[PDB]
Parts: C-alpha cells; structure tokens; sequence
RNA sequence: CCUUCUCAAACAUUCUGUUUGGUAGUGAGUGAUACUCUUUGGAGUUAACUUGAAAUUGCCUUAAA
C-alpha cells in the first residue's frame, strides 16, 4: 500500500518548508489545510522518508 | 491586593498587564490544570513567550522546565495553584492570581517570603486602578482566531468545562455559581457559552 | 376559532421590513447545482494540472434549523405562515422566544424556496455573515424586534 | 400566556462536541472534484475551456455545404 | 401616484453628487483656461478610448479638430440633472434618449464636453458610419403643404437639398455627408438642418429573452461605460462604429 | 394628551427639510418643518420637527413610521405632549506694531521656565 | 539657522520637567509647535508635509510599542491593480531585510464595503499608526476613511510613489516605504497660523540626537515658509522660547 | 435603496530617483495650556478620548404594467 500523488507532493512542501518541527507543522496554515494532528502527519512523513529520502 | 473587574475582560485585562509588564518575573495563578493548557496555547499563538505548568504533563517535563524559569531572569510562566505549591521561588515580585484560590483560609499564609493582586466582580493591601479604554483590542483576533483551528476550539473548550466545574467545586459561599455566563464564555471569547 | 398558537402566525412582517430582508436574504443564496457542478469541474481542471475560507449562505432545512435554534447559531430566522401540515412549524416561534434567537414569520412559502434554489423551504435562517453585511444584519435584526415582537407582544394571546 | 419561554435560554440545549469537519475545507467536495479528475484522466469528460473550442470550429460552419450536387 | 421614502433619498444624495461633480469642474478649466496654476490637478486635455483585452488608452488632446458623434444614453440611476446640464444638452437637443448628433470638437468644445460625459455617450464615427447614419435615418423640419411646417418627416428626396440650403453648393444629401464627413464651412448650417436622429434602443421590449438581453446588456454598458467623478476626469470615447451595429 | 409636532429622530445621511416636508405631505397639510444642523457647517444632527395641521394626521405618520427602516437605520418618531412647540432650528450653512508685543511677549514668556 | 546649544538647553531641561514624582502621552510626546504669518490660510489642506529626518524615530517607534499597551501597525491603501498583484510575502521579503514590517494591505473596496459602518471604521482605523496610501487613490480617501481618521497625523495617510513611470512596479514602492518610514516624518498643515510637529517618542531620542533632528526640520521649515515664533513643548508645560523670527 | 475625485507635471533614469501640484469631514459629547489675531465682540488654531450610522429644539423614461 502506497500514497498518493498529491499526498506525497504535498509532503514535500512540507518537509521542505520546516523540516521536522511537527508543532511548527500542525499550527501552519498555508500548507497544512486540513488541521490533522502530529501524529497523523509524522506518520504519513515516515511512509514518506522510506520511498523517498 | 486586587482589581475589581468585570467577567467579560478580566482575560482581557491580564493580557494588558502581561504586555505591559514584559521585563519582570511574573506568576499567574489559575484555577484548572486543564485551563492552562488554554490560556498557554493562546499566548504562544498571539506571541507571548510564557511558560505552562500544569498536573496533565509528565513529571521531569514539568521539573526540568520549571527549573528554566527558576534560572531565568525575564519570563513568565503560567502554572496551577496545586503545582506550584511548595515551590515558591524567591525570585519574583509579582503574584497575580486570576482565580479565588483553592485554599482561600491558607493562601494569604503561602505569600510571606511577591506583590499581589485578585481579580473579582462581586467579591493586608489595597487595590488599583485601572483606566478601562487600555485594554488590549485582540477580541477581535481572537474570535477569528477562535473559530479556525478547531484545536485551539477544543482547547477553549476544556479551558471553559474544567473552569466552571472548579468554580462550583470550591469552598466559599460567596464564589457559588452566581456569575452569569454570558460574561465567563467572553472570558474565553464564545458568542454563545458552550 | 383559533387557539393563540395558530394565529401567532398571519401577524406577519409587513411591506417594507420583508423586502429589506430580502435585499438581505438574495445576497446570500446557496450555490445552485449548475454553478456548483461547473465550480467543480474548474477545481477538476486546474488542481490535477497547477486555500479558500468557509463561504456564507443561508440554512434552509427544517431540521438543520432546528439545530441552528438552540445551537444556538441563527441569528435570523424567517418562517412561513403557509405550510399544509401547520403542526409541523407551530413550536418553532416558541422555540426562537425561548432561546433568545430573533425570528420573523415572513409571508408566502415559495416565496422563501425562491432565494434557496427548492420550490418551497417553509424556514430559511442566516447563521454567519460576511463582515461587511454584519451592521446591516443586526440592524434588521433590532428592526424585525421594534415591528414584529414588540407590536405583537400579545399575540400568544387572543383567540 | 407564554409563560415558559419568558425564562430565556443560555447554553446550547445539547453538549455535543463539534467535529473537525466542520473546519478543514470539505472532503466531499474534495472527494468529488477528485473523481471529476479520475474521469478526465480516464477522459470520460472534457474540460469546459477546450468545449468553447469544440463550439468554435462548430456553429460558425453553418449552412455552409451543399445540398444539391 | 404615491412615492417610497427609499426614492427621495436616493434622488437627492445621487444629484448632489452631480451637482457637487460638475461644480469641482466648472472650477478647474476656469482655473485651466484663466491659468492660475499655484494648486491643479492635471494641466492639460485628456481624451480616454475604451475598446478591445479591454484596452483604455489615454491620449491627449491637441487642437486638431475632429468630429464627434454624441448619443443620449439615459444614465445614472437617480440623476436629476442640474441646470448646468440641462443647458448643453439642450443646446444639443439630446433631450430625449437615444438621440444622437454630430459635432466637432475643439478646444472650446471639449471643456464643456466634460459636463455632460455621465449623460451621454460620445466618440469618433467612421465614413461608413457617417453615411449609413444619414441616409436610413434623417429628419427635415421644413415646411409642410402650406401651414404645418414641424412635420419633420424624411430625407425624401434631393431637390429639398436644393430648397432650404441650397446656395450655399448643397445639392444633393451625398454633398451634405461632404460637409459632414470633412469640416466645410456650412458644417453648422447643414447641422442645424438634421436635428435629431431618432436612433432605436437596443432592448426594446419587455419579454422572455426581452427581459435577459435586457439584463445581460445593461452590465456590458458598465463596463464600455465608466464614470469617473473625478476633476480631471478624462472624457471617455467609445467606437460609435460597433455602436450604430447596435443602433441601426 | 398627544399633540401635533412630531420627533422624527434618527434621519439618514442626505435627507433635509424639503425632502420632510415633501414626502410628510403626503399624509396631509403640514404646518411647519426645521430640521436641526451644526451651526459651524451647514449638515445635519438627524432629528427635526414638523407639525401637520391636523392632530388626527399626526398619530397616522407616528403609528405608520415609528420603526420604518429607511436606508440604513429605522426611524424613530414621536407624536409630542400638549404644548412643547417647535422652537429655534435655524437654517444653518456653512459659513511693527505688531512686533512691538511679540518683543514682549519672547521677553515674558522665559519668566515661565523660571516659574517651573 | 537655529544654536544648537539653545534646543540642548530646551530638551535637557524638559528632560528635568518629565523627571517629576494620558502619562502613556504626556510623558512621552516630544512635540515642537511651529507658527506663522498665516500658514496656507485660505484653502484646507490633508497632505502631509514628510520632513527628512536624518535617524528614524520609527524603528525607535517598533520597540517600545511591544513594550507599551498599543501594537504600532503600518497600513497600506492600494488601488485595485496592485492587491490582484501583490502579497504581504513579497513586502516581508524584501523590507524584513530590513526588519519593517506591513502588517495589512487594504484595497480602496475594502473601505467602501467592509468598513463602511462608522463604529467598525473607527475600531479598524485607530489600531493602526503608520497609513501609507498608494497615490492613485490618496486623493480619494476623505469620503472613504472619514473625516475622524484625519485629526490625528497617524492616521491620516501618507502618498507614496509607486509607479515606476506610469506604471507600477515592486521595486518602486519597496525602497519608498523604507524612504518614509526611517527618514521622513510628518507634519500636517491646518489653515490656522498655529502648527506642531509631533516629534515622537520621549523615551527614544538620545537627546543629542533628538537635537539633530529638531534643527534638521527648523531647516526645512524656514526655506519652505516664512515664520514667526518656534517653541518646543512637552505636553501642556510652559512653552520655552526656541526660535524668534520677525 | 444612490455608492464615493483609483495621478497630473517637471527634471534626471539604475529596471526609479528627485521635485511640485492635486484630498472642503456622520453627529453628539468630554478634555489636557498654549498659540496668533483684531476687538470684547470671539475668530482661526494646537494633545488626546468616548460612541450600535447614537440623537427632545444654540439668532432623462421599455428600471412600463
């Protein structure tokens, strides 16, 4: 099971943007819409980080 | 000793002197260990660098932590009556509490080692003042602000639940459920109290 | 004869409060199921190739205003006096008086259906607001108060 | 005599919390607009910007062909 | 019949508008033609074109006379005319709408060409646009059998050419659209010959697409038509040539 | 009782005497209208009188114009006790020897830093 | 040109008359009103006279406002070309290089529409101490801020070139905003002969600075105009004597 | 049920600077010592603050029916 096409760009704007502050992540609201928690977001930048870097 | 304050800005009135007083190491004292959590997450939100010390958090977190206050010479922290029981740091000159205490017979005993006001509509020292058009105008930030996150939402909401049932959860017969609640939600900024 | 409660009705808005709410109400109409599909089908069209805050519009189902009422999140709530089972509308005035949310019954029911995209609605009610329409609002709300519940203060009596 | 509601209300008669729904912009439009992406990708569906371009080269070349021969 | 409060407000506060635009004007060119320039906003003509995407390109305005072709539009909303206006427009006799006329434009001209712009339309026609104005529609005001002269009937014939003006080489209605099209010095006389020219309106009509074409029309006249209020408005040309497709 | 000037309050923006005495003809015969302004410029405190001439007409334009909402705010009008006349709203628009004393003065004025 | 020993001898002893056992304002406000044989007398005026000022007392003005109750704010009135074409992110690029900071920019609709009513008017124009205002529409705004918003000299608006010969560009208006937030101050012009400058912060202005820019405007006003007495004044003391023209 | 002056010039250009001109207000009310003026009549001014857009009287036609 992977992640989609908008979820792993997406993840890239992220992860670019501040790294690994998910604090920093979850009170953004440019890039983070949809108000997900931290660990919703870790999560899914862990499936990230093993497809990618 | 005190500031006679009307529900609806006594928040509002606590953010002017915060503001005001940026230099100098203050307390707050408040009521729920839920409640600090709400007013810490909205000053770090509206940027104020304070501090938070509440019974939901692990023990070291709140030790280690506490003890950066403690070597600290400018900040703020925000932390619980219950917590920081024992623990007075002789540091600091300002004891400001928001709430009528969870002791009111044995908190004037804990002042003596730290200068002192209380905050209440109906309800040693003297007061102050205060000139009512200084008040900071965020109410309007924060209403907005509010309404958009949905943890910040879910934090006001505990910071209102947990602050009402700790104020009929107390001793006196005087601080018993008179307040009306049009002004406690304003407190907390709702259009309408949970 | 009529028992208070049915007659509470018919007491409607009059002529030129009714038009001004509607000058109000036409502002904010819901998204018809054109203009949506074709929104959609733009969204479809520029997000697969290469942000917007919540939009205002008025609550129209008889349970969703129900809800807003006791909410309490309505502001503004229209009712009509026409509806084929009455019973289905008659606490509502009630209920508006009892939590405080200012409430107008507004004469015609596909007269309210018009500015909500339905054929009937038999309740309409404005929750949020844009800011710059927010004066206006709570000026027609002190206005719907001065004409319809201060003039009719009596209506829950007389047969 | 409106003898009840003369007392007026003040919280909410219920205590429900409110969910997250009701504040990330929506998924069911967000699931509806991807399915309109999953059908032009699939090409069920044109865009509405090449169908003006489906009605320019159409509905101008009107009445012009023969008929007789 | 009975007037709503809601008519008498917005009549008076859109006039005085209006009777507050036209003042700041009559102001200003005084100020330009008497030239006492210590404090003006802008110290020359200025002549807008508004064609297309939308493009508005702002030219000045030298004393090159050109011609002009002026239509009577109806606008604003609750706008009593002031005296000012009342006075150019009659003096045009563009009162009554959808009424055009040809006149040129000079530097006496265009400062009072900025009193009226809100109540009309103005811009430069084509020969085309000249001629095709002038023989499907024209008015004579001219003696009838004997008593009724103000039947103002029709660009009959060309011996009534020879009749009124005449004299002056005007023989036939294609030598008039001479002395239109190019400035002659009988330009005003054969003006003063061809009073109105009773253009339709577009709409005209109540109806099903009546009342659409009505409503998705009226928005296209405020955009190819904007208001400016301003001292130094700029006068706004729009091509008559597209316009008379419209009108004829 | 109630008499015959009225209280029209609360007017809008861009609403004068001609136009109260103009549309509260309408009611019937009007005896005199004001409208009150600031004296220094010539714009209106949005409260003015008029009478009718017929205290029946009076309570007709007060019970059918007492929360009349009227391009932004509602108006609020009042039928008038016995007596109490309409009373001064007047039309108002907008409407070296020298350097022998500025000499004394400079000289006077240092005097004042030596006061305080 | 003025000594600049006597305004050493005005400022330090004023120094004296604020050190004494409304006090955010009287305190703090150095002030310095100017007079004349009838300053522009027949004809009411709303530009701001921008006064170049070699330190700024705005950056000054940044700190002490996180300290004291009121945030200073910077606004900017645009037209409609420009918001469609710019963001805040841009003006943060490219002034927080600096550290100045505008918070909101504000189209000419915004004014009509969503702050047309007086009391939200008022509530969102006297937060905000710095309005800059691009030129198209500066000489739009007193029907649209309202004629409250121009007693003050915050709040009344300051023109600000942003068009890069007829047409608008960033760079123009980026350098502008630094010209007129560091080295501009303004003062208004009533038709009366009386006039102030409101100088600035009394707790920022080193004195000896403060000093050079109090002969720096003495400049710029005695070119520009004739005069006829200067005096410096902390809020409501006994005027001292600067300048005495004749 | 109207919707409000959305830039002119001049010189010099770095891909924009310098300079000049252009803005006549909701109302009410409170109020901090100074400035000028003429003449005792008050006039023009100068900080600041409040306020639901508040209020009880200063001597043209097709936007037709």
């Amino acid at each position: 099971r992977s992640q989609s096409e908008r979820e792993e760009e997406w993840l890239e704007k992220l992860y670019k943007k501040h790294g690994d502050d998910y604090k920093k992540m979850f009170f953004d609201k440019k890039l983070n819409i949809y108000q997900q928690s931290e660990g919703d977001l870790k999560r899914r930048l862990l499936r990230w980080k093993k497809r990618n870097g | 000793g005190y500031v006679v304050c009307d529900s609806d800005k006594r928040f509002l009135l606590l953010f002017s002197f915060l503001k005001r007083n940026q230099k100098k190491k203050i307390i707050v004292f408040l009521s729920s260990c839920n409640s600090v959590k709400y007013y810490a997450e909205l000053l770090n939100y509206i940027d104020l660098p304070v501090l938070e010390l509440h019974g939901k958090q692990k023990q070291q977190k709140r030790t280690n932590t506490f003890f950066e206050f403690c070597n600290a010479e400018r900040g703020i922290l925000i932390c619980t009556d219950v917590a920081a029981r024992g623990l007075d740091i002789p540091a600091v000159d300002w004891i400001i509490q928001f709430d009528p205490p969870d002791d009111p017979r044995d908190y004037i005993h804990r002042v003596g080692r730290g200068k002192s006001l209380m905050f209440l509509t109906p309800n040693p020292l003297n007061e102050y003042e205060f000139p009512e058009n200084k008040i900071a105008n965020v109410q309007s930030q924060l209403e907005k602000l509010i309404k958009s996150n949905y943890y910040l939402h879910q934090t006001a909401k505990d910071g209102y639940r947990s602050y009402l049932q700790a104020y009929a959860s107390h001793s006196l017969k005087t601080v018993y459920q008179i307040d009306k609640l049009d002004l406690a939600k304003v407190a907390k900024s709702y259009g309408f109290p949970v | 004869k009529v028992p208070p409660t049915i007659a509470q009705f018919q007491y409607t808005l009059d002529r030129n409060t009714a038009a001004e709410t509607f000058k109000l109400f036409n502002k904010y109409r819901p998204e018809t199921a054109a203009e949506k599909k074709e929104r959609l089908t733009k969204e479809a069209a520029a997000v697969a190739e290469g942000a917007s805050p919540k939009p205002y519009a008025v609550k129209y189902g008889l349970n969703h205003v129900v809800a807003l009422i006791e909410n309490k999140k309505a502001k503004l709530v229209l009712i009509a006096n026409d509806v084929d089972p009455i019973e289905l509308v008659v606490f509502l005035p009630a209920l508006c008086k009892k939590m405080g949310v200012p409430y107008a019954i507004v004469k015609g029911k596909a007269r309210l259906g018009t500015l909500v995209n339905q054929k009937t609605s038999a309740v309409a009610a404005l929750t949020e607001v844009r800011a710059e329409d927010e004066a206006a609002l709570a000026k027609l709300v002190s206005t719907i108060d001065a004409n319809f519940a201060d003039k009719y203060d009596e209506v829950k009596k007389h047969w | 005599i409106d003898w009840f509601t003369r007392h007026e209300e003040v919280m909410p008669l219920t205590a429900v919390p409110e969910p997250k729904r009701r504040f990330v912009p929506s998924k069911n439009e967000a699931k509806r607009v991807m399915k309109i992406v999953r059908a032009i990708r699939e090409g069920r569906i044109i865009p509405p910007k090449k169908l003006k371009e489906m009605k320019e080269k159409e509905k101008i070349e009107n009445y012009q062909y023969d008929l007789w021969g | 019949k009975f007037v709503r409060a809601e008519s008498i407000v917005a009549k008076t506060l859109a006039t005085s508008r209006e009777k507050e635009r036209i003042k700041r004007v009559s102001i200003l060119e005084d100020k330009k033609a008497k030239n006492e320039t210590q404090h003006i906003a802008s110290g020359k003509d200025f002549i807008l074109k508004i064609t297309e995407g939308l493009i508005r390109e702002k030219t000045t305005y030298d004393g090159k006379p050109a011609l002009l072709f002026i239509v009577r539009v109806r606008g604003p909303l609750a706008v009593n005319i002031p005296n000012k206006a009342f006075k150019i427009l009659s003096l045009l006799r563009l009162v009554e709408t959808n009424t055009g006329v040809f006149v040129k434009l000079t530097k006496n001209v265009y400062p009072l060409l900025k009193v009226i712009a809100p109540y009309v339309v103005i811009g430069k026609p084509s020969l085309s646009s000249i001629r095709s104005l002038i023989q499907k529609r024209g008015r004579i005001i001219y003696k009838g059998e004997n008593e009724a002269e103000p039947h103002e009937i029709v660009l009959n014939d060309n011996n009534i050419v020879e009749e009124q003006l005449g004299d002056h080489g005007i023989i036939c209605v294609e030598d008039i659209i001479h002395e239109i099209a190019t400035m002659g010095e009988s330009f005003s006389v054969c003006n003063f010959f061809l009073q109105p020219f009773k253009l339709n309106r577009e709409v005209s009509g109540f109806g099903s697409l009546n009342r659409l074409r009505k409503i998705k029309q009226r928005e296209a006249e405020s955009r190819t038509r904007q208001f400016s209020n301003a001292a130094t408005a700029p006068v706004i040309e729009v091509d008559i040539d597209s316009l008379l497709a419209k009108l004829n | 009782e109630y008499s015959g000037i009225i209280y029209v309050s609360r007017l809008p923006h861009g609403f004068h005497e001609k136009e109260l005495s103009k549309y509260f003809a309408q009611f019937g015969d009007l005896k005199e209208v004001r409208l009150a302004r600031n004296k220094k410029t010539g714009n209106s405190r949005h409260y003015g009188f008029l009478e009718f001439v017929n205290k029946e007409d009076a309570m007709i334009a007060q019970e059918s114009m007492n929360n009349y909402l009227l391009m932004g705010h509602l108006l609020q009008v009042r039928v008038l006790p016995k007596g109490a006349k309409i009373e001064k709203l007047y039309k108002y628009k907008k409407r070296k020897q020298l350097k022998d004393n500025m000499k004394q003065k400079h000289e006077e004025r240092i005097k004042k830093l030596a006061k305080s | 040109a003025i000594p600049r020993e006597r305004v050493i001898k005005a400022v330090n002893e004023l120094i004296k008359f604020t050190s004494k056992p409304e006090e955010e304002l009287k305190k703090d406000l150095q002030l310095i009103v100017v007079n004349n044989k009838s300053f522009t007398g027949t004809s009411k005026s709303f530009k701001l006279k921008l006064l170049n000022v070699k330190h700024s007392f705005y950056k000054p003005w940044k700190e002490a406002s996180a300290t004291a109750v009121k945030d200073f704010k910077v606004l900017l009135i645009l037209k409609d070309s420009d918001i469609k074409k710019v963001s805040e992110d841009d003006l943060f690029d490219q002034l927080d290089s600096e550290g100045i900071k505008v918070d909101e920019i504000i189209c000419g609709k915004d004014l009509k529409t969503v702050y047309k009513a007086y009391e939200a008017r008022n509530a969102f124009i006297s937060q905000f101490s710095l309005i800059l205002a691009d030129d198209s529409i500066v000489t739009s705004l007193p029907k649209l801020m309202g004629g409250k918003a121009y007693n003050k000299v915050e709040t009344t608006p300051i023109s600000i070139r942003t068009h890069a010969n007829k047409e608008f560009s960033l760079t123009t208006l980026t350098n502008n905003i630094k010209k007129v937030y560091m080295n501009q101050l303004p003062v208004k012009l009533p038709r009366g002969t009386t006039l102030n400058v409101h100088l600035g912060n009394l707790e920022w202005l080193r004195p000896e600075e403060f000093v050079d820019n109090v002969e720096l405007i003495s400049e710029q006003l005695i070119k520009a105009y004739q005069i006829r007495s200067i005096f410096i004044k902390t809020n409501r003391s006994p005027v001292l004597p600067l300048y005495y023209n004749q």
